[PDB]
């Protein structure tokens, strides 16, 4: 039986928003198992709400918010949940005021100003979002959940030069995860440039090393190798050793798909260059 | 060898154990009930965070490229621009209540200099110290349960950081990983 | 404890005189004591003990209806008590006399004046005051044995005298003159006394029997010539073979003449009831099977109580009344009782009489007992009082007696105990208890009466009487076995001497039930001298208890093969030491393979300047824990124990304070070498000594500062341990070193002893008996001689550690201290003419609000489980802020 | 909760052994040690040690990259505190 | 044969300027055994 | 290896301390019951520590070096804090049973 | 001054055949005690050693002007004849008793062919009684 | 411009599976007969898009099919306009076919056409209700796409099961 509470804590453990299973598996617990959970309930009223809102329902939202007010009447965190539903039903100034109250009376309440940025991100004005975000970062330098979104924003504005700064800062605080590294590679290859491309290939390989199972960075390594080996700006030594790299990667991918058990198409692609 | 009563055993031994156990637990819980907040402002928070940034940059600036490392280091060390450029009562009571007994024995021989601490109430001055008092029981259980609880439960720093960042290299450490991977083979058979 | 286990019984002794007639009576006993016992139950109102020794000996009790009268100190003193609260009313002293007799007189109808007879003079005092009234002298006063006196109230007072075998002389005096009225002198040289032979029947009479001719010499003492005579031959009234017979008259009012009728005592069991007319006898009755008889008198009526053997036989004696004037037996008033012991004879009787008739009796039987009998048919003894305990000699304290298949046995036992717990919620009925404190007492006594007591609410459980025992003898008590070899019982022993023949007797028994065991002892043929226990137990657990003859040969009671074999083996490790105080010589003998003794050492003393007083030796039933006294500087200082040591004490024959001294000697019983020979000058006082494991103490008197003092000795060998496992006294040359000191004590002393508790851990105390009856405990470590705490300036008296706060003891001839099973208490006993028992706490009872315990327990538990759910909540609400 | 029950059982057997030893000592004092009690206490000791070993916890690797072997980008992108709702779920 | 070679084109601390003894054992002692026995006294 | 979690470390150390202190207490009791002095009970504590180390080794399997860089703490572990517990439980049960 | 005999006796049956080994000389005036002996001829030595075989006794005796005492052979023969004698007396001056002890100890066993034992290496010393305060 | 049942079906299925973020897809046929859901996420990144282009180009040349269209779908419901990315994508696709179709779903269908002009509009049934019924049958949870292939090779970008479903 315990399966479901742990599978509704999993989706809280890895920020996996999949919000049709959340509600379907939660509503049962929140309705008719309150006792069983035993004061592990005041968080299931907040995970369900912030996803049942995105499903569109809007009837369970207040069913949760009212109980939360009941047990936790005076607070500044549930003020956030009151200022979210507001902006769901296109009430933005009410939300800004609801935040400004707690912010003006209790600074060091980052969530509020974060949602204030979220409003602008919603409306469309990105420059203003960026300005507000950086102004926040100055005070609270270091919040990875911020940096990654800031880089994503710089991307969405088609600027592939300053995002890499944010990622470099981001891969300096936890450099044992392939994802940040391969994404830095993906943004610096798409940036073009010889120095940029060699940096890209390097960090590609450095990423793959860690997991030894990521496929994206492997394909990236092959493509970058072929690019250099058909780029008339490099010493012959670079060209030949990159051809060797590409051949070895090709062989390894052949091993991969062999292990799997189409093949011909990818092999034609491989022998293209 | 002293033929002893059992009323002694029960009503002298056990209260000591129970009381010290539960009062240590209660002290823990009340300490958790006492700690207030000391949040003051955002300023020292920002300073601390950027200090940790500098420290990190110092220690793991060998996974990023040269130029970005150098930008950050110079910025933090740019002339004038760097951000570092501008028991008592309970013991008394219990001894007052059990003032003079002989509780139990230890199965290994003690010399005589251990005596005045184990008994601490008794004017016998003839017993081998291996026979213990009651208050020593308290003082000893104190330790035993202090070891079982673990089972059941400014500008100075600015300038130090700046100077410590002066003497620093890049040490890219990223110049041979390519061959290292390419060296032998790839490894995955666990999908 | 003050009301739980400490009791005091007090006694007065064996009566000599007494007097009955509201709810109180009076006695006077051998031990110079007066008492006012309650006539409904044994209990005292006022003891007035004065002096144990002769100088407070009583000679004549006499009361007055509400006032007692007394004479002490061989005719000197004359007191006058109250009979109600012992409050003395007056007291005087008289001149030297032999106190031949005492009386009580009046003028015509009164009781104003009293008489005396000191064999030299005669007196007449007032009574209310005590101021003398007149005195005069006897005619010749040195040759006619003035042994008696008589009044008939009114007018005058006579006075008789007679030597054994020459003649009688008679006198008569008149008040306010002291003048000798005509003094008759008639010859009757056949009588040998007149004290316990004769008596005045009616108002001028002398009467005495001559068994030769079986006749009666009679005299109307008012006016008659030559003692007219009446033969006791007309009647069948033969005398006894060699029995001195006598008269028993009566005079219930000393002012009105004596009654005519009177008893007569012919032979051990022959009495008669005569009556005297003007000149002719009238006989009423004769009794051939009487042991004892008494008179008594109410307001006007007068009776006679009589005892009889019924069928002597189960000691079932009967008591009856007869009327004196007539002889009539009374249909009612016939008591039949019986004693507990086998040979026990009354030898005494007194009477109390109501006016309803009815009566009550008092009986002082031979073996120091007192019965008070009532006529009713229920409990016939209204109270029984045991006076033999007023002189105890030696005693002892004995312990009471005791009451995969393995897995299945365990299961069964556990089940049984479960069932028991669930179900839960006199001599033959008891056994010893854990950390035993019962410790049954066995005491022996100089009148030959063995007892047994519980030591807690002392109750006599058994008794025994062993006959043919003199007043001055010598006892020794030895305990052989205690509750082992289950088919075999416990048994103790007893050795008695006789003090006149040197003979000896060995009485063996079982201390628990009081019975002489099945076996017989060897018959002691020769005078025995000494005894030791030899704690090596034979096949039957019995210690051998060897004895020494006067022919210097041995005798053992359990003389079995095994024991004799053990002796033939280990004879030469056994030694006797003997003493002779007359000439002051000690001797020491040994054993051989067979049982003989070959002299080993000897030692004398000049008996003209030194006189042995007493001898001390360590108790064999002791354990010593620490072999050393650790100095302040991590230095050991070993002590010399020498189990076989013994102390001797002496004092001079010159009693002048100028050169009077006390001597001390320490000696080894085996070899005969002196460790120490000391002398303390300017002291005479009677001594009181103690000899512990390694220390010695004695008390004495300083005649140059006329005050009491102590002196204490300790013995240390050095820093090494010579042969620290065997201690043979044949091999120690190194005579130890001595430390001593002399403190002072501000009072007198009586018997002293030391506490004890097995394993000898706790502090060791000294129990002191003062004369006032105060007991006193003193800590040994205070008397240490390693003191610079100077030479003691009046070492203190503390009236806060007195055991007997107001439960005082009279004379304190000795003390006994015995061990518990609990190691922090010692059992105490004090004899001295009033017993005492208690416990002591030398180390504050260190091995033993009740509800408050579980109260705080559960308070804490619930406060814990209440604070948990508060911490959780506050933490959670922190999370959400 | 099997192992916890096992532990409780062994421990209770040990306490029963203690009780039996106490009563045995009282009986022998009224008048050195048997076999059955010894095997029982040792049984309890060993069978408690095994269980408390199994139940205390489970070891965890100390190579972090093993944990993130399978950590897809999509789970790591969606930053909750910047969630925003103007999208097609409305139109469901 | 590069068919798809696509070319597209205050963050605090960001600038692109290419900058460079005895007693101990005493307590354990056992009381020694006695060998001789001596009893008697004062000649009853 | 180069990159460490520095949290699983503490988890593993904590579970080790748990097991060690607990079995130490248990040995103290099971010794204090059938009271034995000096050499024998020290032999007992040491033999039990060895048993513990062996059991943990069994649990890991080939030592699974990803868990532990070295087999040292398996043997040594926290061995002092167990001594106090051991003697305390000698005391407790010796007292309760082999005295009164 | 006066003289006082000193009989010394030892046999196999622990009996008494008391013979002499010389006298003591006591000066009362100042107070001093000395000895004057004769030596042990062959048969005396054989008697002493055979008595020693059985752990017999050496007995010493003097008169009251009697008194005696004893000391084993085992503790003397192997001592090369170092005995210590004391003569305890009273306050006014009267013989009280005797005390004889050998130096040192006894019964280790080493015999010396009995040719050291011809000088009686003795020590004698007396004491009045030690007074006290 | 004629769009096949399964084309619109898989199009809207993809649009609904990852709604919170923009997505794109690649159509192969003007009679469009098949779509590819390939990506879901940022989409402003070349390399994975480029290997997808190359692989799909080679595979359809093996089967001699051509690339016939692009589609993009935004997350902002009111945004139905092209950024640089779709412009370049459809530019190269037109270079390869010169008749390609660009698509933007209103999501509340805005097919464009480029003839020397910035992808202007073109002239604007049962298959609608078909797809709606499927959606309400809750089957979009088993639709795999290129990104899933790059995560787990064990997927399949031909999506044959959904094809046979209809
Ligand atoms: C002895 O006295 C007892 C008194 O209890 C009596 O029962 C018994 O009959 C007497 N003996 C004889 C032979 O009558
Ligand atoms: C003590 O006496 C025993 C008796 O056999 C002897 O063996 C031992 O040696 C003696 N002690 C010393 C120190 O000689
Ligand atoms: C004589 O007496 C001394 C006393 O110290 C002793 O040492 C010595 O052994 C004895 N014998 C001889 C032969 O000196």
């Amino acid at each position: 039986w315990e399966e479901m509470r742990d599978k509704m804590r999993k989706w809280r453990e890895e920020n996996s928003r999949n919000s049709e299973q959340i509600v379907e598996v939660g509503e049962e617990l929140i309705n008719e198992y309150a006792s069983k959970l035993g004061d592990d309930i005041w968080i299931i009223y907040e995970q369900v709400m912030i996803a049942a809102l995105d499903y569109g329902r809007d009837d369970l939202a207040l069913f949760c918010l009212q109980e939360l007010r009941r047990q936790f009447p005076g607070s500044h965190r549930v003020k956030r949940l009151t200022g979210m539903r507001f902006e769901a039903m296109e009430r933005y100034d009410d939300a800004i005021q609801l935040y400004d109250r707690i912010l003006q009376e209790d600074p060091t309440n980052t969530a509020a100003r974060k949602r204030k940025i979220a409003i602008r991100k919603a409306q469309g004005k990105n420059v203003e979002a960026i300005r507000e975000l950086n102004e926040y970062l100055e005070q609270f330098v270091g919040d990875q959940e911020a940096w990654h979104e800031l880089a994503e924003l710089y991307i969405n504005e088609h600027d592939y030069a300053k995002a890499a700064f944010c990622l470099e800062e981001l891969m300096m605080t936890n450099p044992h995860n392939h994802l940040y590294c391969q994404q830095y590679a993906e943004v610096k290859y798409t940036q073009g440039g010889l120095e940029n491309l060699e940096l890209s290939r390097k960090y590609f390989a450095q990423a793959l090393k860690l997991n030894n199972r990521n496929m994206r960075a492997l394909f990236g390594l092959y493509m970058s190798a072929s690019h250099i080996a058909s780029n008339p700006k490099a010493s012959a030594k670079t060209k030949k050793d990159n051809m060797k790299y590409a051949s070895w990667a090709a062989s390894q991918i052949n091993r991969a798909y062999q292990f799997a058990g189409s093949l011909k198409a990818v092999e034609d692609m491989l022998e293209t260059l | 060898e002293l033929l002893l009563d059992s009323n002694i055993r029960l009503w002298v031994v056990l209260p000591i154990v129970i009381i010290t156990f539960f009062v240590g637990m209660i002290r823990h819980y009340v300490s958790i009930l006492l700690q207030s907040d000391k949040k003051l402002t955002q300023e020292q928070v920002s300073d601390s965070q950027v200090l940790i940034r500098s420290r990190v940059l110092r220690e793991n600036g060998k996974y990023i490229p040269k130029q970005s490392f150098l930008t950050r280091k110079y910025y933090f060390n740019n002339p004038e621009d760097g951000f570092f450029k501008k028991m008592i009562l309970i013991g008394g009571w219990i001894n007052m209540t059990f003032s003079g007994f002989v509780t139990t024995k230890v199965p290994f021989p003690l010399t005589l200099r251990f005596k005045p601490m184990l008994q601490q109430g008794i004017e016998l001055l003839t017993l081998d110290a291996s026979w213990v008092s009651s208050a020593s029981w308290y003082f000893l259980n104190v330790f035993g349960l202090r070891s079982i609880y673990s089972l059941i439960l400014t500008n100075k720093a600015f300038k130090t950081e700046w100077e410590a960042l002066e003497l620093t290299d890049h040490q890219w450490a990223l110049d041979d990983v390519e061959e290292e991977l390419m060296a032998k083979d790839l490894h995955f058979e666990g999908m | 404890q003050v009301g739980k286990f400490d009791w005091r019984q007090q006694y007065v002794g064996k009566v000599k005189f007494a007097s009955l007639e509201s709810k109180k009576l009076v006695v006077a006993t051998e031990k110079n004591v007066i008492a006012a016992l309650n006539s409904r139950t044994g209990e005292i109102l006022w003891r007035h003990v004065d002096k144990g020794t002769a100088e407070g000996a009583v000679d004549a009790m006499l009361l007055h209806g509400q006032d007692v009268i007394t004479v002490s100190n061989g005719g000197r003193i004359m007191r006058s008590w109250e009979t109600n609260i012992g409050g003395l009313n007056w007291e005087i002293t008289l001149d030297s006399g032999s106190f031949q007799a005492l009386g009580l007189v009046g003028l015509q109808e009164s009781v104003r004046y009293i008489a005396v007879l000191k064999k030299t003079t005669l007196a007449l005092h007032h009574l209310s005051s005590g101021h003398l009234k007149w005195v005069e002298h006897l005619p010749e006063s040195d040759s006619i044995h003035y042994q008696m006196v008589y009044s008939y109230g009114s007018g005058v007072v006579w006075a008789l005298g007679v030597v054994p075998f020459s003649h009688v002389n008679i006198v008569k005096f008149n008040v306010e003159d002291g003048e000798i009225v005509q003094q008759v002198r008639v010859s009757t040289p056949w009588l040998q006394h007149l004290s316990g032979a004769c008596g005045v029947v009616d108002e001028a009479v002398l009467v005495c029997p001559d068994p030769s001719s079986r006749s009666l010499q009679t005299l109307a003492l008012e006016t008659e010539w030559e003692l007219r005579q009446i033969p006791l031959q007309s009647l069948d009234l033969e005398f006894g073979s060699g029995f001195q017979p006598r008269v028993l008259p009566t005079q219930p009012n000393p002012v009105d003449a004596s009654r005519a009728q009177f008893f007569l005592h012919l032979s051990p069991s022959h009495y008669a009831l005569l009556q005297y007319h003007y000149g002719t006898l009238s006989l009423l009755k004769n009794f051939p099977q009487t042991a004892l008889v008494s008179f008594a008198t109410t307001g006007e009526k007068t009776v006679a109580a009589v005892m009889a053997c019924r069928n002597c036989f189960n000691q079932t004696y009967t008591i009856n009344l007869y009327l004196v004037e007539t002889g009539r037996r009374l249909l009612d008033t016939t008591i039949t009782f019986s004693l507990e012991q086998s040979g026990t004879r009354p030898e005494r009787l007194y009477i109390q009489v109501f006016l309803k008739v009815g009566y009550r009796a008092l009986v002082q039987t031979e073996d120091h007992l007192l019965l008070f009998l009532q006529q009713l048919a229920g409990k016939v003894v209204l109270w029984s009082r045991e006076e033999s305990l007023a002189e105890v000699v030696c005693l002892e304290m004995v312990d009471l007696p005791l009451t995969l298949g393995m897995f299945l046995k365990r299961l069964s036992s556990q089940l049984i105990l479960l069932q028991a717990w669930t179900s839960h919620l006199n001599i033959d009925t008891l056994a010893r208890d854990e950390f035993n404190l019962q410790k049954m007492m066995v005491m022996v006594t100089a009148s030959g009466k063995l007892f047994g007591i519980e030591s807690s609410s002392g109750t006599i459980l058994w008794k025994q009487y062993l006959p043919n025992v003199k007043p001055d003898s010598s006892f020794k008590l030895m305990v052989q076995r205690t509750t082992a070899h289950f088919p075999h019982p416990p048994q103790c022993t007893l050795l008695v001497k006789d003090k006149e023949s040197g003979m000896s007797s060995l009485y063996v028994f079982n201390p628990i039930f009081g019975k002489w065991s099945q076996v017989a002892p060897p018959v002691l043929k020769r005078p025995i001298l000494q005894s030791l226990l030899l704690p090596v137990m034979d096949q039957d657990y019995a210690k051998v208890l060897l004895l020494i003859d006067d022919e210097y040969k041995v005798t053992a009671f359990p003389a079995t093969r095994n024991v004799l074999r053990q002796l033939h083996e280990l004879a030469p490790s056994i030694f006797f030491y003997l003493v002779d105080a007359e000439q002051g010589r000690l001797c020491g003998y040994r054993l051989r393979k067979d049982l003989t003794t070959e002299l080993s050492w000897e030692l004398t003393i000049p008996p003209e300047v030194q006189r042995i007083v007493k001898v001390k030796g360590k108790r064999s039933s002791e354990h010593v824990h620490s072999q050393g006294r650790v100095m302040g500087d991590r230095s050991v200082l070993y002590k010399s124990l020498n189990p076989n040591l013994l102390a001797v004490v002496t004092e001079s024959t010159d009693a002048h304070h100028e050169r009077t001294f006390i001597g001390i000697f320490l000696i080894d019983g085996v070899t005969g070498r002196i460790i120490h020979s000391s002398v303390q000058k300017k002291a005479k006082g009677p001594v009181h000594i103690v000899h512990s494991e390694n220390w010695v103490v004695y008390q004495y008197w300083n005649t140059k500062a006329r005050r009491n003092e102590f002196t204490v000795l300790e013995l240390y060998e050095g820093t090494e341990q010579y042969n620290a496992t065997a201690f043979s006294s044949l091999d120690r040359p190194q005579l130890p070193q001595v430390l001593q000191q002399s403190y002072i004590f501000p009072s007198s002393i009586s018997a002293m002893e030391a506490t004890i508790t097995e394993r000898g851990i706790t502090s060791r105390h000294l129990l002191i008996g003062l004369p006032s009856g105060a007991i006193l405990s003193l800590p040994k470590a205070l008397l240490d001689p390693r003191r610079p705490i100077p030479y003691s300036p009046d070492v203190q008296i503390h009236a806060e550690r007195f055991i007997n706060y107001n439960q005082t003891v009279s004379r304190m001839r000795g003390i006994y201290t015995a061990p518990s099973g609990l190691e922090s208490t010692c059992l105490v006993v004090a004899y001295g003419l009033d017993i005492y028992q208690t416990r002591v706490y030398p180390s504050k009872q260190f091995d033993v609000d009740y509800v408050l315990i579980s109260s705080v327990l559960f308070g804490l538990v619930f406060a814990t489980m209440i604070t948990k759910r508060l911490a959780q909540v506050k933490l959670l609400n922190r999370a959400w802020r | 909760s099997l192992w916890k029950g096992l532990v409780g059982i062994g421990l209770f057997a040990l306490a029963h052994a203690a009780f039996s030893a106490a009563q045995h000592r009282s009986y022998m004092r009224l008048t050195s040690l048997p076999i059955d009690i010894v095997l029982q206490t040792l049984l309890a000791f060993a069978v408690t040690c095994y269980g408390i070993v199994h139940i205390a916890g489970e070891f965890k690797d100390m190579d972090a990259t093993s944990e993130l072997k399978n950590k897809t980008f999509d789970t790591l992108r969606n930053h909750p505190s910047f969630y925003v709702f103007n999208h097609r779920g409305r139109v469901l | 044969r590069f068919k798809w070679a696509i070319e597209l084109s205050y963050p605090v601390g960001y600038l692109d300027k290419q900058v460079p003894h005895a007693s101990d054992w005493l307590a354990f002692i056992e009381p020694p055994e006695r060998m001789e026995f001596s009893g008697g006294g004062l000649l009853l | 290896p180069p990159f460490i979690s520095e949290a699983a470390v503490r988890g593993n150390a904590a579970v080790l301390d748990y097991c060690r202190t607990s079995v130490s207490a248990l040995s103290g009791a099971t010794a204090g019951i059938l009271g034995l002095t000096g050499l024998y009970g020290f032999i007992f504590y040491l033999l039990a520590s060895v048993l513990l180390s062996l059991l943990l080794i069994l649990k890991a399997g080939r030592r699974w070096n990803k868990y532990f860089k070295s087999r040292r703490p398996l043997f040594t572990g926290g061995l002092i804090g167990g001594l106090f517990t051991y003697v305390l439980f000698w005391t407790f049960l010796y007292g309760m049973v082999h005295v009164y | 001054t006066v003289g006082l005999l000193l009989e010394h006796s030892f046999e196999i049956d622990d009996s008494a055949n008391f013979r002499k080994r010389g006298s003591l000389l006591w000066n009362q005036q100042d107070g001093t005690l000395s000895l004057s002996q004769r030596q042990l001829s062959e048969e005396e030595r054989g008697r002493l050693r055979d008595v020693a075989a059985l752990n017999g006794l050496y007995r010493v005796r003097i008169p009251r002007r009697y008194v005696s005492s004893f000391v084993p052979a085992c503790s003397l023969v192997e001592s090369h004849l170092s005995d210590q004698l004391t003569l305890h007396v009273d306050v006014a001056g009267n013989v009280v008793g005797v005390s004889v002890v050998t130096h040192p100890g006894g019964c280790r066993g080493h015999e010396v062919e009995d040719v050291d034992l011809e000088l009686f290496n003795t020590s004698v010393q007396l004491q009045p009684p030690t007074t006290a305060p | 411009v004629k769009l096949t049942t399964q084309a619109y079906c898989k199009m809207v299925l993809h649009g609904a599976k990852y709604p919170h973020c923009a997505v794109n897809g690649l159509l192969v046929a003007t009679l469009f007969v098949d779509c590819i859901p390939l990506f879901h996420g940022t989409l402003a990144l070349a390399p994975m898009l480029e290997v997808a282009l190359t692989l799909i180009d080679s595979w359809c040349k093996d089967h001699s099919y051509v690339i016939a269209g692009y589609y993009q779908a935004n997350e902002r419901v009111k945004d139905a306009s092209p950024n640089q990315v779709a412009e370049k994508v459809a530019s190269r696709i037109a270079e390869g076919f010169s008749d390609t179709a660009l698509i933007m779903v209103d999501n509340t269908i805005h097919v464009y056409e480029h003839h020397e002009n910035r992808w202007r509009c073109r002239d604007p049934p049962e298959a609608q209700r078909i797809s709606a019924s499927l959606l309400d049958s809750r089957s979009y949870e088993t639709l795999v796409d290129f990104d899933n292939h790059l995560d787990d090779i064990r997927n399949d970008w031909t999506n044959p099961e959904i094809n046979k479903a209809v």
